[PDB]
RNA sequence: CCAGCCCUAGAACAGGGCACA
């Protein structure tokens, strides 16, 4: 019975899972886009969002400072977190990360793999799945319906 | 007959600047479950309607209270009990607090329900914070820290003392205790460990420390908007 | 919660409850259909090497709300006819015992403090 | 023809998704507002109450639990069941359903159109209502039948009554024999090897087989159970909430089928209750916000003291 | 009022070459803090 | 209708949700 559980078991225990997520968060802060297992990335996304919030909390905040000191293992990323990532996420509220499932690993384990990426990075944009255009048959029919509803008011 | 003059207040906001802070009782904070907020709204309306009749004051863990309960089998229909608040636990209409007092060498603990209609009057005789949010170690502490005068007079405090925190280290009975208060899961600062435990005992108790829980960032419960909405509802009910 | 082999503390002033002994007074048998006794339950004790009856006054296990919780498993010694052997009780007594006065009349008559 | 899988969002555009959402939302709002006055369009004939009559039930949502004190000092625990969207969907005649009593079908809270099948969507389109999540059948008498498509409210039950509550209990998955049947285990450490939770012997040597009624590990919980004789203490008419006594089977935020108590001690209690159902437009006078029982300590109380 | 950033030194218990160099600096600082010349020579030649 | 995503549903398969917000 695992009713109402939000964290999945990873690594060799709770502390090992924390350390794995910490390494993944350090790599994500450093490279602005990484790829790992789907479950590990899905677990790391929330920590990345909370880290961006703690970075937006400010530089002089001792709580945020010690949180960044714990999580970011490479100590050259804390100034980066506080002066690049947090300032560029100002008008946004919670849309800091983007996670997309990429094809399974070409290795023999065939692991379900995802890629996580901080929005607004200096990297080639991933092939995001774009919706259909309004010129499609069904979309044009729905546009006609919308125009009829607008004219009826 | 002559009556003496009252003593009015000489607050001067000019030289000292002092603002005012809000206090929300812990029973209004909803738990972390996925319950529908409509249940919390209903319970909050009920407990506000109850507080409209019964004045539930502000008191923290460590304060000394006196509760008057309706007892049918006593001489008088009321029964008073004075004791220190050991812990406050529960959410909504079922919030409870534990009062502890040593009466004739026998320590007695009573778990009172805040919103029980059998409670006539709750009186905080000493509004007082302590070094721990739950001082359940008073069972294993010396009795002098649990004896309180049942006929003690209420101590009136002014607003500008901001609930003085009592930094009182407590002596302890010999081992074993009701719980292992030396473990890091309790995080107790109100026990004088340096006189009852030893260095190797502290080192062995430090084996159960989990330093990652303070930096997990995912086990925290942010209730800023919830508390704001609760305060808005409280002000609306008070104005209604 | 007082069950078999539980060492209790005699509260009333009695020879058996005051005279020291090399073995504490343990509980022999609880007179409920369940093996656990609560406040106001007749019980059997082996005090000073002899069997005696007692009434559970207070225990350390938490019960219902607004009920007292004591720091010791307190018992008052009783006779076979239901009358207490002690003269008076100094320690406090739960006020809920006065609900059933038909069976605890002479026991409550010697109680001084009620909590 | 290797047709591929499709959903409602695959071929939609970035601009048509919100339009489709708002269109379905306004259609559902209009459909739910159209059925708000069932007693003036074409209501079925209301029959008088008879001693052998049975009433229809509701499908509510289990919100949570709350303490509730009675005027004698006792403290009970009540469960809050919120009747979100209860509508009578269809009616099957007595001879066509059971030959003894007719069957009224009742639907629960509203769900999305985009995740139901074609038959269910056709049925709900013909009825004129948005789809419901849980659909139950209630055995009613021929004189307590209601027209399909009528709404039902929590004021159907009155403060002070006994009800039956049916729901799927909290499923604990494939559980062992000790948690499923309450079997005792072997001692913990007195020599036992790899047996501390096994069922032990399962049958006898001469039978050379095990009996079908053998208690063995398996599924535990995800099954329908009924709690009988739960007392109703409070009815919140503003939010359509029922306060049933005790515990209700099933987790919170689940659909619960409530009906009148079929126990022999409460067989003729439906005399004073609204027989067909509670019609809020028939009285033309709004009920109080909260209907309490004659023993409940209401939140506004003089803080009762004994005399 | 002022930002207090932790130093940008490498890790101490890691497998990286920077961590190895930091441990080397640590034992060399132990040699520096050593008081007697006998202790200095012992710490300098205790590895064989 | 069941691609995917959640689940107080579950070993796998099954089962309930994904428009209000
Ligand atoms: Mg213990
Ligand atoms: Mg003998
Ligand atoms: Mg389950
Ligand atoms: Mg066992
Ligand atoms: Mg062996
Ligand atoms: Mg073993
Ligand atoms: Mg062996
Ligand atoms: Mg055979
Ligand atoms: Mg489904």
């Amino acid at each position: 019975i695992s009713h109402g559980r939000v964290f999945r078991r990873l690594g060799l225990g709770p502390e090992s899972r924390i350390h794995l997520l910490q390494n993944l968060l350090t790599g994500l802060v450093r490279h602005e886009r990484i790829e790992a297992s789907w479950a590990r990335v899905d677990e790391l996304r929330g920590y990345a969002e909370k880290l961006i919030d703690y970075g937006k909390l400010g530089d002089t905040n001792e709580r945020a400072m010690r949180m960044a000191d714990f999580w970011l293992t490479e100590k050259d990323l804390i100034p980066k977190l506080f002066q690049v990532l947090a300032p560029r996420f100002q008008g946004q509220n919670g849309g800091y990360t983007r996670m997309l499932q990429i094809p399974n690993r070409n290795e023999q384990d065939r692991a379900k793999m995802a890629v996580i990426e901080y929005k607004g990075n200096c990297l080639p944009p991933l092939p995001l799945p774009r919706r259909d255009s309004n010129l499609t048959l069904l979309n044009q029919l729905l546009q006609g319906l919308r125009q009829d509803q607008e004219a009826s008011s | 007959a002559f009556q003496p003059p009252p003593k009015p207040v000489i607050v001067d906001k000019r030289r000292p600047q002092r603002p005012e802070t809000r206090f929300l009782s812990p029973e209004f904070i909803p738990p972390r479950g996925r319950t529908n907020p409509l249940k919390f709204q209903i319970e909050r309306k009920d407990m506000l309607e109850r507080r409209k009749i019964l004045h539930i004051p502000e008191f923290y863990v460590g304060s000394i209270l006196r509760v008057t309960t309706a007892d049918p089998y006593a001489s008088a229909k009321t029964s008073q009990f004075l004791g220190i608040c050991i812990q406050r636990s529960g959410s909504g209409l079922g919030a409870t607090f534990i009062l502890r007092n040593t009466i004739e060498g026998q320590g007695v603990e009573i778990c009172f329900e805040l919103y029980n209609p059998r409670i006539q009057e709750i009186q905080v005789v000493k509004l007082e914070k302590r070094l721990d949010n739950s001082l359940l170690y008073l069972r294993d502490a010396l009795p002098e820290y649990s004896t309180f005068d049942v006929n003690m007079k209420p101590i009136t405090q002014e607003f500008n003392q901001e609930v003085p925190v009592n930094q009182l280290k407590v002596k302890m009975k010999p081992k074993p205790w009701s719980k292992r208060w030396e473990r890091p899961k309790f995080n107790i600062k109100g026990i004088r460990f340096d006189l009852c435990l030893t260095e190797e005992q502290m080192r062995e108790a430090q084996k159960w420390s989990q330093p990652w829980l303070e930096f997990d960032m995912m086990r925290e419960y942010d209730t800023s908007k919830i508390e704001a909405a609760i305060w808005d509802e409280i002000e609306a009910s008070k104005n209604s | 919660a007082i069950q078999k082999m539980t060492r209790v503390r005699v509260v009333d002033n009695s020879a058996l409850g005051t005279t020291p002994y090399h073995r504490p007074p343990r509980c022999i048998h609880v007179y409920n259909k369940t093996g656990v006794g609560k406040v106001g339950d007749r019980i059997l004790l082996a005090i000073r090497g002899q069997k005696k009856k007692a009434l559970i006054v207070g225990h350390r296990m938490p019960g219902p709300r607004m009920t007292p919780r004591f720091d010791s498993n307190n018992v008052v010694l009783l006779e076979d006819n239901g009358n207490p052997v002690g003269t008076r009780i100094k320690t406090p007594i739960p006020s809920s015992l006065r609900q059933r006065e038909g069976e605890f009349s002479k026991v409550l008559a010697i109680a001084q403090n009620f909590v | 023809h290797g047709k591929s899988v499709t959903w409602w969002d695959e071929h939609l555009s970035e601009e048509n998704v919100p339009f489709v959402k708002q269109l379905v939302s306004d259609e559902n709002k209009a459909q739910l507002a159209s059925k708000l006055c069932p007693l003036k369009d074409e209501p079925w004939p209301i029959h008088p109450w008879e001693p052998g009559s049975s009433r229809v039930g509701l499908i509510a949502l289990k919100l949570g639990m709350m303490p509730l004190w009675t005027k004698d000092g006792q403290k009970h625990v009540v469960t809050l069941l919120q009747v979100q969207d209860c509508h009578v969907l269809k009616y099957t005649p007595k001879e066509n359903h059971n030959g003894r009593m007719a069957a009224l079908t009742v639907g629960g809270k509203t769900v999305s159109h985009f995740h139901k099948s074609a038959s269910i969507l056709e049925f709900y389109q013909e009825l004129g209502l948005p789809p419901k999540q849980k659909v139950k059948i209630f055995n009613v008498t021929e004189n307590a039948v209601i027209k399909p498509g009528t709404p039902l409210y929590a004021a159907h039950f009155r403060p002070g009554q006994y009800v039956d509550v049916t729901a799927k209990t909290i499923g604990k998955g494939f559980q062992g024999v000790m948690r499923r049947w309450g079997f005792k285990g072997q001692p913990a450490t007195h020599g036992q090897t790899k047996t501390h939770r096994r069922p032990g012997a399962i049958s006898t040597g001469d039978v050379a087989r095990v009996w079908p009624g053998t208690k063995m590990p398996g599924q535990l919980g995800n099954i329908d159970r009924t709690a009988f004789g739960l007392k109703v203490w409070r009815i919140n008419t503003k939010h359509n909430i029922i306060y049933v006594n005790g515990s209700v089977p099933g987790h919170k935020n689940c659909l619960v089928k409530i009906k009148d108590s079929k126990l022999p001690a409460y067989k003729d209690f439906c005399k004073n209750l609204p027989f067909p159902t509670y019609f809020p437009d028939g009285d033309e006078e709004a009920l109080p916000e909260d209907l309490y029982d004659e023993n409940v300590c209401q939140p506004g109380a003089p803080s009762i003291t004994f005399t | 009022p002022v930002a207090r950033y932790p130093p940008i030194v490498a890790s101490l218990t890691a497998k990286s070459k920077a961590a190895r160099q930091r441990r080397v600096e640590q034992w060399q600082a132990t040699v520096h803090a050593a008081k007697s010349v006998d202790e200095k020579l012992r710490i300098l030649t205790k590895m064989q």
